[PDB]
């Protein structure tokens, strides 16, 4: 509640750390102060995690294979290296898609080289070439191949670029090497960067010399939406109801064809800035396509984003946008009228990855709830600058929070709801605090658009007002 | 559009006509996908025997494997010990994946730390990483013990765990008497069960190798029980219950049952009951050591025989009637305790259920996969039930295990059509269930996709999945079940017979078409 | 025609082309069947609101009831006593039906005898039948006690059980000291649970009423437990386990657990462990008596309060979280034993499972039926879980029970859309599930037909059945499940959540159609 109270809490939880750990962790905990847009407000980010602290961050392979490249349907993504990384990441993310799995869609499947000791000792390039041959043999309808490096690949000095070039020339197939070794970087963010660079280097410019595709003044491309539970579809229906033509969709229900068609698009609508800002800037520099951010979390942010997007086109698009907003007003009005009294005045703490800790605040405050704490695992100072405006004054901000820090913060703040991932879900459910998964939407969703807002309101009421939370204490104990 | 009275999640919201039209427009406009005729033709091709031969000619490509890497099992074994923190020397992404996997299977908190090694650690070797990580872990989480496993990244660069831990102790990063057992768990060798074996051998060697002088076999009148990689809490519970019923003093080493089943009472416990250091130290004084899963406890068996001088019995996993009886007989022989009447009554009741359900169980065809000991025990129990295990798949098997399973199948008339496959993945099994259709397939959640594929061929080709194994992700609280002992045999038998009965009921639910066989009594 | 390699039973044999043609020819030539269009119109009419009102206007016709007659419950109560033979005074067809019913539910031998009263006994009375039957039964099957119930035929003609048994003893047909308790169980009054109540009251009055002079309440420091009509063996097991874990002296009267779970070891035991005559005689000396099912133990409660001078607590059935808590707290208050840490941990684990599965359970709509106490406890647990029990049906309920369940529903926000029906059968429930469609329906095997009916209206109108209750005929070994206590709550929770997940997986298995929601993790 008080800034001094939050600072005292930070200094109290930092006591148990050794001198170096305490010094490093001090720069990552802050108290929000709006109108401050810099790394000055005691918030440093994108740094090496402290060893032995039970963090939450992933690896570069998680950021590349599991986030950017995986959701592409008509493409086979081979986890080059030992079984493991590929197995734990199989069907872990709910990037929805439409296709016949195993025939022309492979998002759910797991392709790996299954490195043995001999592959570590003698390398795995010939094995990779043979693997590409077998992939072509058994999966004829794949429209491309991407290899995702794991830690041993970068450690043992395996040249996958040469193999990729040779096999792509031989089979006339798009073979994309990604050097997403897990030890690279500090978190998934470098994986995002490496995957974006691979997309630019091997896929984006494939149709630069081609002019067959017919353009239209209303051509937009959704980038950064990974269709978690159908989010991309829920946003695309709203965009197309406005009269726009969504040519490309990165990367949830996405194909390599629309990734190659993206350079022909008039406007690039970025949802996840953290993961796709590199490719957005490259496309703006090369093809001159402007890109703008948007937020479809909650009716307020949805309406604001739709009006801002329609502002970039002629008056007919804006009139259609107003028509769409008017059409969808009664539904979200009914949803908020039903669910706000059950959720009004409830405090929420969030710990998610790149930008969801700030993008979902609008939906929460549109239901009557206040976000009293937020933080990121791998976001850069740009994300913190953006979220400092969204967060309310004297609210806690945490970067790469450890288990002990988040446990103590939750113990002292005592929120009514926590929105985070699976690794802290059961920890907080044991504590007796309602928890919601903000990565997979607790296998519900979508949460984007007006339909997504309805589902989000239902889920928030369901978890927060569940009778089980009232039965955590045995009646014969006091 | 949405109705507030009936809110629709993704299913069936995206089945609405507007969403259908939008998706069709997207597909026909920009996805450039093959015509549905080509897709159907290729799918039909994938279900044939030519595609099966091409699939089984694979040598470099693995598609949908069924196994994990060693540090996962190492982490589970470390969790089996009291107030012990699992510490994986290497990259943090591996630890994040391990924790996510175990959280999804168990729906419980899983504690594990990493030293977060990076490019500079890859160049110079992660020694300072280990020092700072051990200091930070012991300061922040205050464990009684830290059990150290390795990530493949640390295995490739050849980090010396022993020297690193010794140097951390010399430079005062951790106290000298603080227990830091370690194990090398290369991810490119073996699988998760191998990691469990390596971690247990490391812990036992840490606590017993230097104190071997004053140990006398059989002094404490106990039997050491080493379970192995186990993800069913009911298995720990049933072993403990049967051994307490027999009046036998036991020591269950690496018992993670309490930490993986902590109560929800407003308090979070990082550590629950486990194998204490006193039991680990007094283990060489036991009468004997019994390995519940001997086919992935080879290194542990070698260490226990060589160092503790225990005559480890040649016992199979106590799954099903015959092997549970053999296990109980061996335990009675070792400990001198007669088998009580309660266990005899339990066995009789299991035989009673067997005779009751034999009519529906007989002649059924099963394609099963999983870990070596679990797969072998399931095959034995299916043979005892008069079932035919047509396809047997074990990705992390070896030649000797295949020989043992082949000898088991030969000794029975119901294994005549059986075929064991080792080193094969679930795409191979998809081909097998397409070309030689079994009645059911038994395995973890990853088989559900196979079922989907079969149903796409036709309703008469669908092979239902029975979820017994690890990991189970799409069903809740199945990890509390039992597979060992007569209790586990009863649970497995009930699951199999009731799955058969649900399939029969569903196939006969059509009125005026097949409802003549929709019998009330079955 | 039959392939010798693949032999087809009735399904799918009668789907062959020759059988289809023969059946079509027979129907078209000699059946005078209504045209399929008329049948479809009539069925669509039967699944409507107008048909629902016509069906609910019934006052004389009963279609598909959910209840049995009193002697069935009397036999079940008599089976719970040590070396006791149930003896139904009346016609043999009743006993044949009782034995077939219990055999099909429990898949166990069920021993009961009849005196085979016929037209001659109907006209002249069955006192000679009583004498001969008692003598024959004692000579042949050698019980330690014969418990006598009645058939509706003997109840109509007013056969005097007391006079007949007294004359049998006074004429030397049976020893004067041999215990022959009796109960009048008219089939046109109440239901099977009423018969259980009557039989238990008769046995208690036989063993206690005359010897009330030397009895002192609380002398033996025990609590009497009266379980009522129970068909889950796990319920007896869990009650005994919970009381023993708590260190409470208990006397479970009418325990049929052993005789209904006899081991199969090559020997047939007609009698197994039950409530002894010494326990029944010492029952008044207990501190108090707890009735597990107070809504069909009214006569027993009246007898115990009036004769034994026990102050029977006003406890509900220990079903779910809250009611198990109240049961344990009352047992602690009565006996003075603190609630141990094991039960606290079990309650915490139940709460943890509730927390883990709440997202899938919340908002689900259930129709359900069964016996009064079971239905009441199931509704309470569903309200605790956040589900909506829309259709609550109890054929053998009364106005007081309906008022109690209505008060329970009104105390929770999830009871707003719930209606309780008493005196309604399963045709009424079929109409209700067609009109106000719930997500699932929880009941015995007789609901399967209802499910079939719904599937005929369309795959989108199908209401799946969850088999909890009595009798369960189409599944095997479900009578071993637990319903009472924390263990029963966990079992019911797992069944409900996994049924929901199975249905969701079935609805999303269509590739390229709905498989976008075929999630591996749920
Ligand atoms: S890609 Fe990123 S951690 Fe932008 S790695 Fe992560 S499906 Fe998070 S906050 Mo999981 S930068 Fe997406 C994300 Fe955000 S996997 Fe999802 S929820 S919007
Ligand atoms: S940080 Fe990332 S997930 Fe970790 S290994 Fe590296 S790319 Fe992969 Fe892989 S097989 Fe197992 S899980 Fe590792 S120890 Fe290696
Ligand atoms: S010999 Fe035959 S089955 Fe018996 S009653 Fe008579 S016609 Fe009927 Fe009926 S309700 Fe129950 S089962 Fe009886 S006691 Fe009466
Ligand atoms: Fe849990
Ligand atoms: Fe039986």
């Amino acid at each position: 509640m008080s800034r001094e109270e939050v600072e005292s809490l930070i200094q109290e939880v930092l006591e148990v750390y050794p001198e170096k750990a305490r010094k490093d962790r001090n720069k990552h905990l802050a108290v929000n102060d709006p109108a401050v847009t810099q790394s000055k407000k005691c918030i440093i980010s994108n740094k090496k995690s402290q060893p032995g602290l039970m963090t939450i961050r992933g690896c570069a392979y998680a950021g590349s294979k599991g986030v950017v490249w995986g959701p592409i349907k008509d493409m086979i993504h081979i986890s080059h290296g030992p079984v493991g990384c590929g197995q734990y990441s199989r069907a872990g993310r709910r990037n929805y898609y439409i296709g016949t799995t195993g025939v022309n869609a492979f998002v759910t499947m797991n392709f790996t080289s299954d490195f043995q000791e001999k592959d570590i000792v003698f390398g795995g390039d010939k094995k990779l070439a043979k693997l590409i041959d077998e992939v072509e043999t058994l999966f004829p309808l794949n429209k491309g191949i991407s290899v995702q490096s794991e830690c041993p690949i970068g450690l043992i000095g395996d040249d996958i670029e040469s193999v990729s070039k040779v096999k792509g020339a031989e089979l006339s197939k798009t073979i994309v090497p990604v050097r997403c070794e897990g030890f690279r970087g500090v978190s998934q963010s470098l994986g995002h960067h490496i995957a974006n660079d691979a997309v630019r280097d091997w896929v984006l410019g494939k149709r630069d010399e081609d002019t067959t595709f017919a353009s239209t003044p209303y051509d937009v491309a959704i980038i950064g939406d990974y269709n978690i539970g159908g989010d991309a579809w829920s946003s695309r229906i709203l965009l197309e109801e406005m009269g726009l033509r969504c040519v490309a969709q990165w990367s949830g229900d996405g194909s390599i064809s629309e990734i190659e068609l993206t350079p022909k698009v008039k406007l690039n609508l970025v949802h996840c800035y953290r993961s796709m800002n590199y490719i957005s800037r490259h496309m703006e520099e090369k093809y001159g396509i402007p890109w703008m951010e948007y937020n479809f979390f909650g009716p307020t942010k949805t309406i604001e984003s739709l009006r801002a997007i329609a502002a970039k086109f002629d008056e007919s698009i804006q009139k259609k946008c107003e028509e769409v907003i008017a059409k969808y007003k009664p539904e979200w009005e009914a949803v908020v009228a039903k669910y706000r009294p059950r959720l009004e005045g409830k405090r929420v703490m969030l710990y998610i990855g790149g930008l969801r800790p700030r993008h979902v605040i609008g939906a929460y405050e549109d239901l009557g709830m206040e976000v009293v704490g937020t933080g990121y695992e791998f976001a850069h100072n740009d994300d913190y600058d953006r979220t400092m405006k969204e967060m309310g004054d004297s609210t806690l901000l945490y970067d790469d929070v450890t288990g002990y820090e988040f446990e103590e913060f939750v113990k002292r703040i005592k929120p009514d709801l926590i929105g985070s991932g699976i690794k802290e879900k059961f920890i907080f459910q044991k504590m007796g605090i309602p928890f919601r998964e903000m990565h997979s939407w607790d296998y519900s969703g979508p949460y984007h658009g007006f339909d997504g807002f309805a589902i989000f309101a239902r889920d928030m009421d369901m978890t927060l007002n569940n009778p089980c939370w009232k039965k955590l204490q045995a009646p014969w104990e006091a | 559009s949405q109705q507030v009275d009936k809110i629709k999640a993704s299913y069936p919201l995206f089945l609405d006509q507007d969403y259908k039209d939008m998706l069709a427009k997207k597909r026909d406009g920009f996805e450039e996908k093959y015509p549905q005729d080509k897709i159907d033709e290729v799918f039909q091709w994938t279900t044939t025997k030519e595609y099966q031969e091409l699939n089984f000619q694979r040598e470099a490509l693995t598609v949908n494997p069924a196994k994990a890497c060693q540090p996962l099992g190492a982490v589970l074994c470390a969790l089996g010990f009291e107030k012990t923190m699992p510490y994986v020397h290497g990259s943090q992404g591996c630890v994040a994946y391990f924790r996510s996997y175990f959280n999804r299977h168990f729906r419980e908190p899983v504690s594990c730390v990493s030293d977060s090694m990076t490019e500079d650690a890859a160049v110079f070797g992660g020694q300072q990483n280990m020092k700072d990580g051990l200091q930070n872990c012991k300061a922040t989480y205050k464990p009684d013990m830290i059990a150290v496993s390795t990530t493949c990244m640390a295995e490739v660069i050849g980090d010396d765990l022993n020297a690193f831990i010794n140097n951390s102790k010399k430079e005062g990063f951790i106290p000298d008497e603080f227990p830091v057992p370690f194990a090398h768990t290369p991810s490119f060798v073996g699988s998760h069960v191998t990691g469990w074996d390596n971690m247990f051998e490391g812990i036992a060697r840490y606590f017993t190798l230097k104190s071997m002088d004053d140990k006398v076999v059989g002094s404490n009148k106990k039997i050491n029980i080493v379970p192995g990689f186990e993800t069913y809490l009911g298995n720990f519970r049933v072993i403990k219950r049967m051994l307490s019923e027999m009046g036998v003093g036991y020591s269950l080493l690496s018992d993670p049952e309490e930490v993986l089943d902590t109560p929800a009472d407003g308090q979070f416990r990082m550590y629950a009951g486990g194998t204490t250091q006193e039991e680990m130290k007094d283990a060489p004084n036991a009468l004997n050591t019994v390995l519940l899963q001997p086919w992935h406890l080879e290194k542990t068996k070698k260490f226990v025989e060589g160092t503790w001088k225990h005559e480890v019995p040649k016992l199979n996993i106590p799954m099903g009637l015959d092997w549970t009886d053999e296990f109980l007989m061996k335990v009675s022989e070792i400990s001198g305790q007669p088998i009580p009447a309660s266990l005899t009554k339990e066995r009789g009741r299991l035989v009673d259920m067997m005779t009751d359900s034999h009519t529906w169980l007989h002649g059924k065809r099963f394609a099963l996969w999983g870990d070596p000991d679990f797969v072998m025990g399931l095959v034995k129990f299916l043979l005892e039930l008069g079932c035919e295990p047509v396809h047997i798949l074990c990705h992390n098997g070896n030649k000797r295990w295949k020989k043992a399973v082949d000898a088991i199948l030969a000794a029975s008339p119901y294994g005549k059509n059986a075929t064991v496959y080792i080193g094969k993945d679930l795409w191979h099994l998809r081909s097998l269930v397409f070309t030689d259709k079994p009645d059911f397939m038994i395995g973890n959640s990853y088989g559900k996709f196979i079922q989907r594929d079969t149903l796409h061929k036709g309703k008469e080709f669908e092979v239902p999945l029975i979820r017994i194994g690890f990991p189970i992700f799409d069903r809740h609280h199945l990890h509390r079940s039992t597979t060992l002992g007569y209790e586990g045999a009863m649970q497995i038998l009930t699951t199999l017979v009731n799955s058969i009965l649900e399939r029969l009921d569903e196939e006969t639910r059509g009125m005026q078409a097949t409802d003549y066989n929709h019998d009330l009594v079955r």
